């Protein structure tokens, strides 16, 4: 049973952003964000990703402004003292499907759909885990009976998860002309979530490559400097008047 | 040998000139390394950058 | 004294170059 | 030499102390690259202090804003991700180089006379480092931070007479809550400066008696000044450490971390695997291995008792382990046992890890319980191998 | 589109993990025969699916666009 | 903290009259011979316990997994 | 017990290894006794003849120089080395015996270690 408690390990997929000089597939990011805002935004919330984060990554500023203007947001008290509602702006954050955690639990039968902002860093082996969990909605083995209201997922720690399979084949219509298969949606959503959890990957990797190279050159020079300074001592001949 | 001695007599007779040379070389080397790493980045991951998605401006 | 003046001017040039490299006001420099 | 007029600005009183104790302090001319780690722990401390100050310009010690403030540093602040990764991986680097420092001391028996005070101040520095790193790790207010703080501070109620009273006083209430977070933040800010003071006293004692050397022999015959001969050596060390640190910042920034810390703390739910950072793991492993948790706290105290009692052992005139084959093998066994015990800490408390940790702790204490015997027996070597 | 790359490749690499599947089927036989208390053998299931997933992982992204 | 003079005679050479980085890779095979010959006991003592414990743990884990796997 | 290399194979191997190491660095076993360590070794060295102490300092300087240069004594002098030919143990024993007597009946320590 300890095997079931731990959960089935997830493999190592060759992600397009995995390497030392590979970047996010921004088309995949855009598609994954579309999938999130269409199917996943009904239950899970990001609440750490502002709309302004999308410009220059997946969308243009006009597109982001239109998308923000699509939704409504409550605003601070007006001159009359009432809490009114206005269309969203570029600087607002992603909306929350539920007012509070207790509301989310009541809606979802006691299960709290976790915030997806850092889901690829919160879970061990986050990217592979999320992709496998989304796509690995298989049939339970012989003898195991999941309590009613739950769905079996081998990669979920415990065996049974509260969400059903949401990445149903043919659930979204991509705006670019990509067939929406379950694996396609899984890869796109994981790319989007991994960007949302680490928007600094490209700049971070560029800085790392440059500074590793430059500091290796510095290390070579420092070794030469040390060998030059110590060359006087390490090649001296001293006569000591003693033998044994 | 001759080239190193020639550049030595050019730029290593006053420490102020040497400091100016060090700063200028640091700046130029930094910019050159930036350019080279950026070219390697472009060569490696082609078809993924922001200004490459086919539908970048059609969400209106 | 003339040699001291030349050395001081060269050191001022070096310090100005260092400050310019640190701040990078290439955008600011209109004239 | 009458100082009627100025010769050297280094020898003027304004720069005389620095001249002596940095530029002109004589050191043995055969020191290896294992002393650069002592030179490098100070650099790690400075990096931690600077990055911590610039982080504290952005962190909010409240219980409803700590996690969001850390994410604010991650995302909104320009270069903030660099600051946070530098602080975290720099705590890791600080502990790595300090462990290398300690183990070189153990190998070359630097704790032996006359550097008992150096070793004891080092042990006090180790206490300060551990407390600082822990109370700082509680700051981001993740699941691991909250529950590690709960477990470790609650395991201070093992003291017989007071116990619950000290725990309640430390928590500022009845559970790890906002008061404990604010208190931990203030203490985390303060303690590194005491750590700087302790490092300065450490260096003052060492400079009182001078540094050891690989042979372990008296070395006032062949000595050279610190600058420039060891400055360049330490420079090579610093640049290599910079390459290591840059790898650990820009390519594997979370490998040394634990993913459950990226979940906002939830006192009504417990993570399945509550474990401290990798550099508290051996201590945690000893504590868990000894049952009867009061006994575990007693064992943790006994570890520091042994560390402080190391320099006050028997004769053992030969100190360097290059001339001590038995002590050399014992040291390698100790290092292997410490690495294994650190591995055990991350493992669950199920079988066979309980037995593996119970044997490992016994070996760890046997190391300290065997060295005086080695010294006593080896006190009579020359009379036995003499060629008369 | 009714096609699915992941399921397709799982079916494709099904014959490359015959031994764990055989063991799992034998265990299904045993569990059906017993059918007494609460016995189950998720272990064979885990081994078989883990090996299959280890197989499918690279080809899936190679064939995914 | 005094100096102890020894009555030596020391000949030294300018650092600019002698090559610097060649001695690193000069006589390399004998260097590797020394590094391996005088230290294999130490490497055995450092790594042997670790690999042995890992092998024991994996054996025990697999045996328990088979036994408990029904 | 008293285990010597004549009556113990393990002691024979231990002595062989120590001889090999000391011969490599060309310094006697007594040279490893630090005067700063005990302060009884300091007195014993203060009582020894100047020729002997100067030879000790020369051997130690040679060993430290070899350690810095990352090399060993050439095989000629390595075969000419005589470790375990002691020069200090008798004097150290005399000093410790005198200190023990003085401590045993009345007496103040003739020398003491500073703190620290
Ligand atoms: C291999 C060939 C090494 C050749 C060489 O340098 O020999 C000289 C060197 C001389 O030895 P020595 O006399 O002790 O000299 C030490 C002095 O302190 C040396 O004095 P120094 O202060 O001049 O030191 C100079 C330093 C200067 O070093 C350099 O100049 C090298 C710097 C190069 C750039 C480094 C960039 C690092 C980038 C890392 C990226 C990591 C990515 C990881 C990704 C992971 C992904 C999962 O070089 C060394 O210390 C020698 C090389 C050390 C590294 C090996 O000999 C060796 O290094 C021997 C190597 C083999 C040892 C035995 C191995 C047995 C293995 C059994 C299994
Ligand atoms: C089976 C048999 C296998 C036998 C393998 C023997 C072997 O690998 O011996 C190498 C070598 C022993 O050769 P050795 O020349 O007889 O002893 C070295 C001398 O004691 C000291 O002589 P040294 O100063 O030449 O060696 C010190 C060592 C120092 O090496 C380290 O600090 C590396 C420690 C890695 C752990 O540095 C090097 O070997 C040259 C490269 C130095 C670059 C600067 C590194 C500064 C720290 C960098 C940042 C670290 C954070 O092993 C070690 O030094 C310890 C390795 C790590 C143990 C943990
Ligand atoms: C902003 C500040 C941030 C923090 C800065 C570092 C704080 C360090 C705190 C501890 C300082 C303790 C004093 C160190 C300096 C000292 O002791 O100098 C002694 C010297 C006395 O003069 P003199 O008798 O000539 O001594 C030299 C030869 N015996 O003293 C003098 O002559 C004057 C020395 C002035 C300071 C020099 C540095
Ligand atoms: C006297 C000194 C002062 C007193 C205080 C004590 C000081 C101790 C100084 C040394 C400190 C060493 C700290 C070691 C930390 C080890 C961390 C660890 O356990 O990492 C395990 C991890 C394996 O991967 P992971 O998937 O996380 O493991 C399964 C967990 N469910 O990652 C690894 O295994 C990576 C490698 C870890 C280090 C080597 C372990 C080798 C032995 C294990 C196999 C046997
Ligand atoms: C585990 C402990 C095994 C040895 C027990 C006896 C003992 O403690 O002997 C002490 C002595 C240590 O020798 P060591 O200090 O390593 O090197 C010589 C430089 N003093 O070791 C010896 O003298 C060992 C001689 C006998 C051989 C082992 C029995
Ligand atoms: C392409 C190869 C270019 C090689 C240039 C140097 C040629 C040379 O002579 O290399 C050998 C030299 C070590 O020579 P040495 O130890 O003095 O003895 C041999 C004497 N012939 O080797 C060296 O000096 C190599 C070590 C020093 C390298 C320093 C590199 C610094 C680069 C900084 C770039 C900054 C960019 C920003
Ligand atoms: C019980 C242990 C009894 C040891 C008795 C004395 C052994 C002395 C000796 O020579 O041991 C062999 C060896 C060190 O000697 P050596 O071969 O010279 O090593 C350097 C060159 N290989 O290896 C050793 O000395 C290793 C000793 C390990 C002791 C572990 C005790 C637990
Ligand atoms: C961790 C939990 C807390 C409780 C810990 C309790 C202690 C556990 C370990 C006990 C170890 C032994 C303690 C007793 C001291 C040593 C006894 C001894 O032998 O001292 C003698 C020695 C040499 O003196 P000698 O020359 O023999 O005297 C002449 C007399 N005829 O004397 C010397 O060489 C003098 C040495 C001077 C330095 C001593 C340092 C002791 C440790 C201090 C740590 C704190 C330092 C202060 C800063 C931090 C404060 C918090
Ligand atoms: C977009 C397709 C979605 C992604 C990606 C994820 N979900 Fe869900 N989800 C829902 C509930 C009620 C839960 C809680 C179950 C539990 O904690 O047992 C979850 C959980 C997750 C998790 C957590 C996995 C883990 O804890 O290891 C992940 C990574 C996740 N979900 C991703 C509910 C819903 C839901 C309402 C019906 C929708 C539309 C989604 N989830 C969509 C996504
Ligand atoms: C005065 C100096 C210091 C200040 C002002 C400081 C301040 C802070 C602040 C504000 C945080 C929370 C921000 C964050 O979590 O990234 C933090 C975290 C931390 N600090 Fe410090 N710190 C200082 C020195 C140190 C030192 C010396 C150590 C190591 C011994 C240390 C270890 C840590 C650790 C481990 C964390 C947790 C990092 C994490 O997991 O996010 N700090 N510190
Ligand atoms: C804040 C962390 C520490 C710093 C900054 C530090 C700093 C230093 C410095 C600068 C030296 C002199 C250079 C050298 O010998 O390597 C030194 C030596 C020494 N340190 Fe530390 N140290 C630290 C932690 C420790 C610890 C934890 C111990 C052990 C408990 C310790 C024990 C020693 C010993 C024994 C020496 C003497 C080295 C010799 O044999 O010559 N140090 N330390």
């Amino acid at each position: 049973a300890d095997e079931a408690e731990h959960g089935l390990a997830c493999p190592s997929y060759p992600w397009p952003h995995k390497g030392i000089l590979s970047s996010y597939d921004h088309a995949s990011i855009r598609r994954g964000h579309q999938v999130y805002t269409e199917v996943c935004a009904s239950c899970h919330s990001m609440s750490l990703i502002s709309y302004r984060d999308l410009v220059g990554v997946a969308y243009t500023e006009e597109e982001v402004k239109a998308m923000a203007a699509e939704i409504e947001v409550v605003d601070g008290p007006n001159d009359e003292g009432e809490m009114f509602t206005r269309p969203g702006k570029l600087s607002d954050r992603f909306p929350q499907p539920y007012a509070n955690e207790a509301a989310a639990r009541f809606a979802n039968g006691g299960a709290y759909p976790p915030d997806l902002s850092l889901i690829t860093k919160a879970r061990h082996n986050g990217q592979n885990y999320v992709f496998s969990l989304l796509t690995g909605y298989r049939d339970p083995p012989a003898g195991v009976s999941i309590r009613e209201g739950l769905h079996y997922n081998p990669y979920f720690p415990g065996g049974a998860i509260a969400m059903p399979k949401m990445l149903n084949d043919g659930a979204v219509e991509y705006e670019d002309g990509t067939p929406a298969t379950e694996a396609q949606m899984g890869k796109d959503v994981v790319s989007f979530l991994s960007w949302a959890a680490e928007p600094e990957m490209e700049e971070r990797k560029l800085m790392g490559f440059k500074w590793i190279f430059v500091l290796s050159l510095a290390l070579l020079q420092a070794a030469y400097y040390r060998r030059l300074r110590w060359s006087v001592l390490k090649s001296r001949k001293l006569v000591l008047d003693v033998v044994n | 040998g001759g080239i190193f001695e020639s550049l030595y007599k050019v730029v290593m007779r006053r420490n102020s000139v040497y400091v100016t040379f060090v700063i200028a070389g640091a700046f130029l080397g930094e910019r050159a390394v930036d350019y080279g790493i950026h070219k390697l980045w472009e060569a490696n991951n082609v078809g993924k950058r922001y200004e490459d998605i086919p539908v970048l401006g059609q969400k209106l | 004294q003339p040699a001291d003046v030349k050395a001081a001017a060269m050191w001022g040039v070096a310090a100005a170059t260092g400050g310019l490299y640190l701040v990078q006001v290439s955008i600011l420099v209109l004239p | 030499t009458i100082r009627n007029q100025r010769f050297s600005l280094l020898k003027e009183p304004i720069s005389s102390t620095l001249n002596q104790h940095l530029i002109d302090y004589p050191t043995p001319s055969n020191l290896s690259y294992w002393w650069g780690f002592g030179s490098l722990a100070g650099i790690c401390l400075v990096i931690q202090i600077v990055t911590g100050v610039f982080l504290a310009m952005h962190y909010t010690p409240h219980v409803d804003l700590a996690f969001n403030s850390v994410e604010h540093v991650m995302r909104d602040v320009e270069g903030g991700w660099l600051l946070r990764y530098m602080h975290a991986n720099g705590a890791s680097m600080f502990f790595i180089v300090v462990y290398l420092h300690i183990f070189r001391g153990l190998y070359y028996a630097s704790y032996s006379s006359p550097r008992e005070f150096v070793w004891c101040l080092g042990v006090v520095i180790f206490l300060l480092m551990i407390v600082t790193a822990f109370t700082g790790y509680v700051l981001p207010w993740g699941q691991m931070s909250f529950w590690g703080a709960t477990v470790i501070t609650s395991l201070a109620s093992a003291i017989p007479v007071v116990g619950d009273t000290i725990v309640t006083w430390l928590w500022g209430g009845f559970s790890v809550d906002n008061a404990t977070l604010n208190r931990f933040f203030s203490l985390h800010y303060l303690l590194p400066f005491l750590l700087v003071g302790a490092s300065l006293l450490h260096l003052a004692a060492l400079h009182q008696y001078g540094s050891n050397n690989p042979l372990g022999v008296h070395s006032e015959m062949d000595q050279i000044s610190f600058y420039p001969y060891f400055y360049v050596k330490d420079l090579v060390g610093w640049v290599a450490f910079a390459i290591f640190f840059s790898i650990w910042i820009f390519y594997a920034p979370n490998v040394l971390g634990h993913p459950d810390n990226y979940i906002p703390a939830n006192p009504m739910s417990t993570p399945p695997h509550i474990v401290p950072e990798w550099y508290f793991l051996p201590i945690y492993a000893i504590l868990r291995s000894i049952p009867d948790k009061s006994g575990g706290v007693a064992a943790i105290a006994l570890v520091f008792i042994c560390l402080l009692a190391l320099p006050f052992f028997k004769s053992m005139y030969v100190r360097s382990s290059s001339f001590r084959p038995i002590y050399q093998g014992i040291f390698w066994l100790l290092l292997a046992d410490c690495l294994l015990l650190g591995w055990i800490g991350c493992q669950p408390v199920e079988a066979p890890f309980v037995t593996i940790g119970q044997i490992s702790s016994f070996v760890f204490f046997l190391f300290f319980a065997i060295t005086p015997i080695l010294g006593r027996v080896g006190r009579g070597i020359p009379n036995s191998y003499t060629t008369d | 589109e009714p096609v699915d790359q992941k399921r397709y490749l799982e079916e494709s690499c099904k014959p490359k993990c015959v031994k764990p599947l055989l063991e799992y089927q034998a265990c299904i036989k045993r569990i059906h025969g017993d059918d007494s208390g609460q016995k189950h053998c998720t272990g064979q299931y885990f081994d078989y699916w883990f090996c299959v997933d280890k197989c499918v992982a690279p080809k899936l992204f190679t064939k995914l666009k | 903290k005094q100096i102890v003079p020894v009555k030596s005679v020391i000949y030294a050479l300018s650092p600019f009259q002698q090559k610097v980085m060649t001695g690193l890779w000069k006589d390399l095979p004998t260097k590797i011979h020394h590094k391996v010959s005088e230290n294999w006991i130490s490497a055995t003592l450092l790594l042997g316990p670790l690999v042995g414990t890992y092998a024991y743990v994996q054996n025990y884990l697999e045996k328990e997994k088979l036994h408990h796997r029904y | 017990s008293f285990l010597d290399p004549k009556k113990n194979w393990l002691a024979a191997q231990h002595m062989k290894s120590l001889v090999k190491r000391l011969s490599k660095y060309g310094l006697r076993y007594d040279d490893l006794y630090d005067p700063y360590y005990d302060l009884d070794v300091k007195e014993a060295l203060n009582r020894l003849p100047k020729e002997v102490v100067d030879a000790r300092h020369a051997r130690l300087k040679r060993a430290i120089d070899l350690s810095m240069k990352h090399e060993y004594l050439p095989e000629d002098l390595q075969a000419m080395q005589t470790p375990f030919r002691g020069y200090l143990q008798d004097m150290l024993a005399l000093v410790k015996r005198e200190r023990a007597e003085r401590e045993a009946l009345g007496g103040l320590p003739l020398y003491q270690r500073s703190i620290p």
